[PDB]
């Protein structure tokens, strides 16, 4: 830096170092809450799939797919039942 | 709108498009099929060709459309004809002039 | 929505608290274009502030548009605000809320009274002049005179024509498939 | 909309299970209940979550000890051999 | 008297009593910020029950 | 420390928390529209990479020419002041006191209140 | 406008303190749109092969 | 979003469907040859125990202080105006300490999360002591924040607005029972649906129905009053 | 691409046909006062350079222009879908609408007709302005997705910012007390600073809103939109009722902000107060036909799939503004702030039937 | 018998001749007359112009002066060159107007909504369960104005 000396003399590392510490410490206590405990909860991960889930949410979650399983099952037997049904009215 | 035929028919890739001519075409060939054959529930299979070009030349939603269409014809055709509806439709007029007065001191319920 | 034998009987039309909003929205729409023509026939700089309302004292045909326009937005039940307003209760009741009723109501009485307290100003000592002179005299429009006469009639008698309204906002409705 | 290119002008990632799923959609009369299939699949493609939820899973068990070394990839013949074993190309040798 | 309009008319009195009649443009903005806030935080507190 | 969603989610938001937070000066509350504009960009800009979406990804001249049409709008606004007899710190456009204000002082134009 | 860069005397204390570090306290412990979105070094690098 | 789901939920519905009960108990039972620390660690599903009262208590507490410091960001303090001696001496006391901010926010919201804690035991206190057991549920939550909300607006904010307290204590036991107690937008259930119990061959529940049919033409009003046309 | 079918761009002929007519005129207009006179030519009668030429031409063509599309809507003809990329929806509803707010346009601009002929206290540019925004403002309920919402949105807020811009400031009255002295009325910045800001702040939210439904859906047209959010509840798949929540509040917030709803109405107070009686007349009726019912029906139709959301934050909404309201509706002194209010508490009064609809 | 020939001159007054009041069909719905390209590019529907779209154009023009007139009369403060260019802008805008006009009357008939002179093998004929204007039609003028399978 041409004149390095006479840029830097005023502000060689902050203007209020203390402010920019309580922001530092700020950003790194909440990155860390956010990552540990928050955003975790939310995705709610930890029983994800468990066979004996102790959360409501997964349990309503496999609930859902257990039930929207067996209506894609049913109404898979039951489509194919009729279509031969067709078919065998058909060649009549 | 989620449980809405018609908008999710309407509802297109960006670039489908549909032959309506060819598809028309095909379903009226299909349909004077299935009238032909006359039965009470369209069986599809009884007319394997024209329903396999049926199938090809129309789109899942003109065609779910189009069978809409026939079960609702079939029942009204089932349930009323045409001089039976003018005439209702006539006596329906003519009474719209008069009123509807209460009947006091019924006799059913 | 009722079953029998897998039957389903629908005796309610889904496509009705749309076409009821719409009705109300005209109705709020007509009554606007009523009292703005009103202004809009008279010299604007007169009116600025609410204690200006007695400037609308001028000749009868004016003085009662402003009345009956003022009142129609109260909700006082002849006019045509009431249609819309006693049509949203109705809605309310047949999809029974309760505290939707409550709520309106509430409003609905505050807003009335916000609206009547003009007619107390409206009273004026002698008879006002708002007419912009033209050629040395009053200009009186006359085409702005028809079209409030044509929404004064409606205003006061929409009770009478409204099913037919209410009948071709249920037709545009239906359209939408909800 | 769902323009259905990718970031190269070439084709989104996501558009067969789009085009399954409309289709679906059109085709069945209840499609919010008989396309479940097909519209999770097209959720997954797009959002990832399933994999997100195994890769925490296997986070949380490496974390946990019971992997101590995995087979070297003997890349001549294309086979696996156990880390016992020793080979040519074997770091340590 | 009293208790049927002098209870609404001091009620709405008092209220205006700590309404600005002309709008400025420092609380506009205040206003704003504090329904984009505290309307989600309301929200989030109804699906929560902390 | 934080992945790139969540922090640009968030500092969008802080951003306007900034623009309504600082003293009311029409070209300061313009810059930071102008950054509240830019944070969207990078947004969707994030988003458009990660979704593969091209759309996301166009949104950015898009979000570049509106930003520069209200910006060519604040201008005009701002040199509009100057006819309409406006201090750009509209804070001091009115008379109610502000402890925010160090010197905020407004007498009546006159000279004496009694003459007798 | 503004030439001199003179601007007015303004002290953000009495704000920062009455309305907005406790509103920016609550919306930060309250907000979190991200879903499950994971940083990079939460897995080796080694196990992604897609690239 | 759903307002106290628990307490609204039909146990006979989700039961014979198969969903989940939020009635479960939810509860941790640590194995006897589990660890020292996983037995004391076991001990947190106390935490989730609803029948405990204090516990409750404590939970009602910390929302009524977290509503109060919410209300303290957002309108109290901006409102209340603090001498200009005050304000240049804590900011001295910013100046001079580290983390000056914190406590300058604990002073402040110290007297709203006081009164918030204590509005909320209280408040949850009556409502479960007095009321839980009435037989009119709408006039006991209207009558009891009738009451709670006029001596609560006599005491914090001023005595001469009980009377308004009380009408704005009439308006929330109304909302609270149409939203909080009652679903009308949290509906678990369609409407008209039913359970079967019992052995009935499906040709007499059909029968059953078309006897329902028949007797629901009567509702229709040109039927019952013998006013159609003949089609 | 090989071949352009005209079922995609059929619609745009009228629509691009009147811009082009409209433009035309106007450039001829501005540029009217210049004729030379060659030497040779002779006047009949001296030239009055000075010219205040009165609107009712254009306003004259405007009616026409709106008769014309009036006539193309009845004509139309066609299939019942979207064109142009799905970008917009030709249905049967939404040409009713458009209908509807051609009507209406036509009729105001009708009745501004007499009254400028009445009296004549406004530019070629403001009717110019009211050109656009009718030409443009009845292609939103034509919107299929929230993307080309957003543009017509915003067009139609510049073409109103224009109007406002446009509106007259200085008259020639009776007071002859202010000659010599300053009069200083900050009623014309008031009303741009706050339209410019509330459009600032309505616009930002709308994309941030867009930029996360593109996020939680693939596209952002209306029909996916719904369908895959009512897949997603029944499969359980994607549970992020923080971001569902939050994505609604943005849109409402940005919507409150745009239209000056009871939360937020201040602003719309000092618009009022800052607007003549005839920008008042045309804000209230594109308002009402058409901001406020698109805001309607983001929760009747649009956006429907996401009313389990939707429902609590317009109940707060609805109470915070009625009990916001009660008290200033009775401490203004001015017609402008008793016009606004009357629009805000019919607002709030639909919002009600609003949630009444969707519960 | 109900619509004028298509080849004619009048033939572009049945676009206010419908059949029902909506504006578009069904997506599925079949058109009233059998479709001759459905898939029609500007090219082709400007090659099947006809001599009704060439009377809508006429009528335009027609119909164009005392509008332009109407339009012209709200002028003032305006030379004489200045009004006869305004006059041609707007004869101008009325006359592209029917040529639009025209060219949606021959997109119309390429794709069988309006009369284009040929009908299907075998009609749709619908049931009029509901019927609250036949009377009114065939004692009235509006027969004229609605087509009738
Ligand atoms: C229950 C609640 C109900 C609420 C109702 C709300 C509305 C009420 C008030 C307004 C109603 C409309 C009034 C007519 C328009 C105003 C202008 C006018 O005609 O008077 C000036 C003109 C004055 O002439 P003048 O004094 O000799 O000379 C004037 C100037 O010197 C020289 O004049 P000029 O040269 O400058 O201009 C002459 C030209 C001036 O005319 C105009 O420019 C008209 C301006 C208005 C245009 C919009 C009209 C829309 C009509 C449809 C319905 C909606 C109405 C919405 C109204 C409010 C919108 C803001 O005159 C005309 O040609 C007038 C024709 C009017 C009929 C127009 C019909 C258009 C129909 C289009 C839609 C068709 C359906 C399509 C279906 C699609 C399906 C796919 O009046 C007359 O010539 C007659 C006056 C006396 C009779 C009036 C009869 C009015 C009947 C109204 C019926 C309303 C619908 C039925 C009832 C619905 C509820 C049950
Ligand atoms: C991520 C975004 C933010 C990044 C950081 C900021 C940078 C970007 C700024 C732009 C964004 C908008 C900023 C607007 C600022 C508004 C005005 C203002 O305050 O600034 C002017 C303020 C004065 O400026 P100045 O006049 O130039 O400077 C004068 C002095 O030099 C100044 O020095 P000073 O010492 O006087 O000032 C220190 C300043 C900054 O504060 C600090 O010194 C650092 C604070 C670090 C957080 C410590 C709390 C514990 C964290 C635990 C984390 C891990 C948890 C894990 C959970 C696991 C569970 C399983 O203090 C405060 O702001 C006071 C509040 C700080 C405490 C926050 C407490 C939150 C939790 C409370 C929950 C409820 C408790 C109930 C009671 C419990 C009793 C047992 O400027 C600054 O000092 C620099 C800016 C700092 C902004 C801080 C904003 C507050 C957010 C703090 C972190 C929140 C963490 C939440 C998650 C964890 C919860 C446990
Ligand atoms: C209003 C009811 C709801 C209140 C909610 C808030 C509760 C706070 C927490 C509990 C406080 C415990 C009691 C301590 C005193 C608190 C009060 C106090 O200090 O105030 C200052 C002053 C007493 O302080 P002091 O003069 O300095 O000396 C006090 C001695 O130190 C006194 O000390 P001492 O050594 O003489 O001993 C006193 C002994 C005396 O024990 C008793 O006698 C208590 C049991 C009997 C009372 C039961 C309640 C009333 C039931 C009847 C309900 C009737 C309603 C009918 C409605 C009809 C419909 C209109 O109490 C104790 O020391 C036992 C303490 C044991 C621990 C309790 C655990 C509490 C945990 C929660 C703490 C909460 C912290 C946050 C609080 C702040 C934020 C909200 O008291 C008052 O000003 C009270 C004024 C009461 C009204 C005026 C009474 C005369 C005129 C008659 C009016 C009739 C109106 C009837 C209703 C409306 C009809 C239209
Ligand atoms: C590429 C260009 C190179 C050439 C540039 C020119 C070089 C020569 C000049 C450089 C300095 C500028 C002139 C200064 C003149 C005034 C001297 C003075 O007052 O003191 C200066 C400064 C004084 O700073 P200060 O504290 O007064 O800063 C505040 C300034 N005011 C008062 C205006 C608000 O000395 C120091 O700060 C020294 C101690 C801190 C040094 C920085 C520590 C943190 C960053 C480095 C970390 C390194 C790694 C260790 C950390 C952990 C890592 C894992
Ligand atoms: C929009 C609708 C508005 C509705 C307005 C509601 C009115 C609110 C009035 C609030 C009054 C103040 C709070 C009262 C709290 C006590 C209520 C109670 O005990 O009733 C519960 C019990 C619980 O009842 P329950 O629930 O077991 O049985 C209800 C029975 N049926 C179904 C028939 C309704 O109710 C009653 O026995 C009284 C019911 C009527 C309310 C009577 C209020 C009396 C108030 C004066 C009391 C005076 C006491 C003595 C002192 C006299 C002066 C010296
Ligand atoms: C069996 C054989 C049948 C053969 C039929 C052959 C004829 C077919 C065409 C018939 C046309 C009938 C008249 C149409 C309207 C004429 C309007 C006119 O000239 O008024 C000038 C007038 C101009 O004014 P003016 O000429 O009345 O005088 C103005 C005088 N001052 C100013 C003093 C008041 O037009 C208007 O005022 C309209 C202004 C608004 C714009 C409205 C546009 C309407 C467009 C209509 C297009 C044609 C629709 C045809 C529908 C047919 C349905 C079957
Ligand atoms: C809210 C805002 C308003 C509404 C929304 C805005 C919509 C914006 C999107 C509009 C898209 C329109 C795309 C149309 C493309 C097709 C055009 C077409 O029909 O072409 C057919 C024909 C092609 O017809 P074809 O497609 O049948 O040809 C191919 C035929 N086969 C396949 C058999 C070989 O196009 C051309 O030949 C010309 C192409 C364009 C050439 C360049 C024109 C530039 C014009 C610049 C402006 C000039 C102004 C002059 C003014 C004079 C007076 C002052
Ligand atoms: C080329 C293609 C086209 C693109 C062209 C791009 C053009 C870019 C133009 C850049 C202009 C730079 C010069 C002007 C800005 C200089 C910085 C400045 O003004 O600082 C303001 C602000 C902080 O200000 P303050 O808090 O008062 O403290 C100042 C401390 N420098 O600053 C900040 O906000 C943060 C400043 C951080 C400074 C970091 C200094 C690092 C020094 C490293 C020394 C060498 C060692 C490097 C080791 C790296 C290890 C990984
Ligand atoms: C919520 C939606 C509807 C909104 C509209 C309003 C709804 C109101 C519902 C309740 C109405 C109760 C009747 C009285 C209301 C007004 C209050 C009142 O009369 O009591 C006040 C009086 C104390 O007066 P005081 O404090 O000196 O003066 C006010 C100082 N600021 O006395 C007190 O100290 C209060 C004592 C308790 C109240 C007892 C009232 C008993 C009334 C019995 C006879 C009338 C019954 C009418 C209703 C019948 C049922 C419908």
């Amino acid at each position: 830096v041409y004149q390095g000396f006479k840029v830097l003399r005023r502000n060689p590392t902050f203007y209020n170092p203390r402010s920019a510490g309580m922001v530092a410490l700020s950003y790194f206590a909440y990155s860390y809450y956010v990552n540990k405990y928050y955003k975790p909860q939310n995705s709610n991960f930890e029983e994800y799939n468990s066979s004996h889930p102790h959360n409501h949410d997964e349990k309503v979650r496999q609930y859902h797919e257990k039930t929207n399983q067996a209506i894609r099952d049913a109404v898979l037997e039951k489509r194919a039942e009729h279509d031969q049904r067709l078919r065998e009215e058909a060649k009549l | 709108m989620e449980f809405s035929n018609a908008l999710l028919s309407q509802t297109k890739l960006p670039g489908q498009q549909y032959d309506y001519k060819r598809c028309f075409q095909a379903s009226n060939t299909h349909f004077e099929c299935l009238d032909s054959i006359r039965d009470a529930y369209d069986n599809h299979h009884k007319c394997p060709q024209t329903y396999q070009a049926w199938q090809s030349s129309c789109d899942v939603g003109i065609r779910r459309y189009q069978m809409d269409n026939r079960e609702q014809q079939k029942k009204d055709q089932l349930l009323y004809s045409k001089e039976q509806l003018k005439n209702y439709n006539a006596a329906k007029n003519k009474e719209a002039y008069g009123i509807t007065a209460p009947k006091n001191l019924s006799f059913a319920f | 929505m009722s079953i029998f034998s897998n039957i389903w009987i629908n005796n309610d039309l889904n496509s009705y608290g749309l076409s009821i909003l719409l009705l109300n929205i005209i109705n709020y729409l007509i009554v606007f274009m009523l009292i703005l023509s009103v202004i809009l026939l008279t010299n604007l700089s007169k009116f600025k502030s609410l204690n200006q309302f007695k400037e609308f004292n001028s000749y009868n045909f004016i003085l009662y548009s402003l009345i009956f326009s003022l009142l129609s937005m109260a909700g006082i039940p002849p006019l045509l605000g009431f249609t819309g307003k006693f049509l949203a209760i109705l809605y309310s009741s047949f999809k029974s809320q309760y505290l939707l009723i409550l709520f309106m109501t509430i409003l609905n009485i505050f807003g009335m009274y916000f609206y009547i307290q003009n007619l107390r100003f409206v009273v004026k000592k002698n008879k006002s002049s708002i007419l912009n002179y033209k050629n040395y005299y009053v200009n009186i429009n006359y085409s702005i005179t028809l079209n409030i006469i044509l929404l004064n009639f409606f205003n006061f008698f929409g009770i009478l024509f409204l099913s037919d309204l209410i009948i071709i906002l249920n037709y545009i409705s239906s359209y939408i498939y909800i | 909309s769902y323009s259905g290119y990718s970031l190269n002008g070439g084709v989104h990632p996501c558009l067969p299970f789009y085009e399954r799923m409309l289709q679906c959609a059109k085709s069945e009369a209840l499609p919010i209940k008989m396309c479940t299939a097909q519209t999770e699949d097209y959720l997954e493609c797009h959002h990832r979550k399933k994999q997100y939820a195994l890769n925490y899973a296997i986070k949380k068990e490496l974390n946990n000890i019971r992997i101590v070394a995995l087979p070297r990839y003997d890349e001549e013949n294309d086979t696996f051999v156990p880390f016992s074993q020793a080979t040519a190309d074997h770091i340590f040798q | 008297e009293y208790l049927t309009k002098k209870t609404i008319d001091s009620f709405i009195f008092n209220n205006n009593r700590f309404n600005f009649i002309n709008l400025v443009e420092s609380k506009y903005f205040l206003q704003i910020l504090t329904l984009i806030l505290y309307l989600f935080f309301i929200t989030i507190f109804i699906l929560f029950y902390i | 420390m934080l992945t790139w969603i969540s922090f640009w989610s968030l500092i969008f938001w802080l951003i306007l928390i900034i623009l309504v937070l600082k003293p009311k000066n029409f070209i300061s509350i313009l810059f930071m529209s102008e950054l509240t504009w830019l944070a969207l960009y990078c947004l969707s800009l994030l988003f458009g990479a990660i979704y593969c979406d091209i759309t996301l990804l166009s949104i950015s001249f898009f979000i570049l020419g509106v930003a520069g049409l209200e910006f060519s709008f604040g201008i005009l606004i701002a040199i509009l002041y100057k006819n309409l007899n406006e201090s750009l710190n509209t804070d001091l456009n009115n008379n109610n006191n502000n402890q925010n204000i160090f010197d905020k002082n407004f007498k009546t134009p006159l000279e004496k209140i009694n003459w007798q | 406008l503004n030439i001199d860069g003179l601007h007015l005397k303004y002290n953000h204390n009495i704000n920062n303190v009455l309305y907005y570090t406790p509103s920016l306290v609550l919306f930060l412990i309250f907000f979190n749109i991200d879903y499950f979105s994971e940083l990079e070094l939460f897995l080796p690098l080694e196990l992604s092969f897609i690239d | 979003m759903e307002l106290n789901s628990s307490a609204k939920e039909d146990s006979h519905y989700v039961g014979v469907l198969g969903y989940p009960s939020q009635h479960d108990p939810h509860t941790l039972h640590p194995k006897k040859h589990d660890s020292t620390f996983t037995k004391v660690y076991a001990c947190r599903d106390m935490l989730w125990d609803h029948h405990w009262e204090v516990r409750n208590t404590l939970y009602a507490g910390f929302k009524g202080a977290l509503l109060g410091v919410a209300y303290a960001s957002g309108f109290g303090l901006i409102s209340k105006t603090v001498p200009s001696i005050v304000l240049k001496k804590m900011f001295r006391f910013v100046r001079n300490n580290n983390f000056g901010h914190i406590r300058i926010m604990q002073d402040l919201l110290t007297p709203y999360a006081l009164t918030g804690f204590g509005l909320g035991s209280v408040y949850y206190l009556y409502q479960h002591n007095v009321w839980e057991n009435r037989s009119n549920k709408w006039l006991a939550e209207v009558l009891s924040n009738a009451l709670f909300f006029q001596v609560a607006t006599a005491v914090c904010v001023n005595p001469g607005f009980h009377i308004y307290g009380m009408v704005g204590g009439i308006l929330f036991g109304t909302l609270k029972y149409a939203f909080y107690n009652s679903s009308f937008f949290q509906e678990k259930e369609s409407i008209g649906s039913y359970t079967t119990f019992g052995d009935l061959s499906e040709e007499e529940r059909k029968k059953q129905e078309y006897k329902d049919y028949i007797q629901f033409l009567g509702n229709y009003h040109k039927v019952r009053n013998g006013q159609l046309v003949d089609l | 691409l090989l071949r352009l079918l005209v079922s995609e761009y059929i619609f745009f002929l009228p629509v691009f046909t009147n811009l082009f007519i409209y433009w035309h005129i106007f450039f001829k207009n501005n540029i009217n006062l210049v004729n030379k006179k060659n030497n040779w030519d002779k006047s009949i009668s001296v030239k009055n350079i000075i010219i205040k030429q009165n609107p009712s031409f254009i306003i004259r063509l405007n009616l026409l222009l709106n008769s014309l599309m009036v006539l193309y809507l009845i004509t139309f003809n066609g299939y019942s879908s979207t064109f142009w990329w799905s970008h917009f929806k030709l249905n049967n509803y939404s040409l009713y609408m458009y209908l509807l707010v051609i009507i209406f346009n036509n009729y105001f601009l009708y009745i501004t007709e007499k009254h400028i002929k009445i009296l004549n206290n406004y530019s070629i540019d403001y009717f110019f302005s009211i050109i656009n925004i009718t030409l443009f403002i009845p292609m939103i309920f034509l919107s299929n997705t929230l993307f080309t919402f957003f543009f017509l949105i915003e067009l139609v807020s510049c073409a109103i910012f224009y109007k406002f811009i446009v509106s007259k400031i200085s008259f020639k009255n009776s007071n002859y007390k202010d000659n010599y002295f300053s009069i200083f009325s900050k009623n014309y910045l008031n009303v741009l600073f706050y339209q410019y800001w509330s459009s600032f702040f309505s616009s930002v939210m709308i994309v941030f809103c867009i930029i996360y439904l593109f996020s939680l859906t693939g596209s952002t047209e209306w029909s996916i939109i719904n369908f895959i959010v009512a897949s997603n509840n029944q499969i359980n798949y994607y549970t992020n009722n923080i971001t569902l929540l939050f994505i609604c509040l943005t849109l409402i917030i940005g919507f409150i902000i745009k239209l000056g709803i009871a939360p937020i109405q201040l602003y719309k107070i000092e618009i009022y107060k800052g607007l003549p009686f005839l920008s008042i007349f045309f804000y209230t009726t594109f308002y009402f036909l058409i901001f406020f019912l698109f805001f309607s029906l983001l929760f009747i139709y649009y956006l429907s799939a996401l009313n389990n959301f939707f429902w609590i934050i317009l109940l707060i909404i609805s109470i915070i503004g009625i009990f916001y309201i009660i008290s200033i509706i009775f401490d203004i002194n001015l017609f402008k702030a008793f016009l606004a209010y009357s629009t805000i508490i019919n607002s709030i009064s639909f919002i009600l039937l609003i949630i009444a609809i969707i519960f | 018998s109900q619509t004028f020939a298509h080849d004619s001159f009048l033939g572009g007054l049945n676009l206010f001749k419908r059949r029902d009041p909506r504006f578009v069909l069904d997506q599925g719905e079949r058109p009233p007359y059998p479709i001759i390209n459905s898939n029609s590019s500007f090219v082709d529907v400007l090659s099947n112009f006809n001599k009704a779209d060439f009377g809508l154009v006429l009528f335009s023009a027609a119909i164009g002066f005392p509008l332009s007139r109407w339009v012209l009369k709200g002028l003032t403060f305006s030379s004489l060159n200045y009004r006869r260019g305004l006059f041609s802008s707007v004869y101008g805008g009325v006359i592209l107007w029917g040529l639009v006009l025209g060219f949606n009357n021959s997109y119309y008939r390429l794709n069988g909504f309006v009369d284009n002179g040929l009908v299907w093998k075998r009609k749709e004929r619908k049931l009029n369960k509901y019927d609250f204007t036949s009377e009114f039609e065939d004692n009235s003028f509006f027969k004229k104005l609605r087509i009738r399978d």
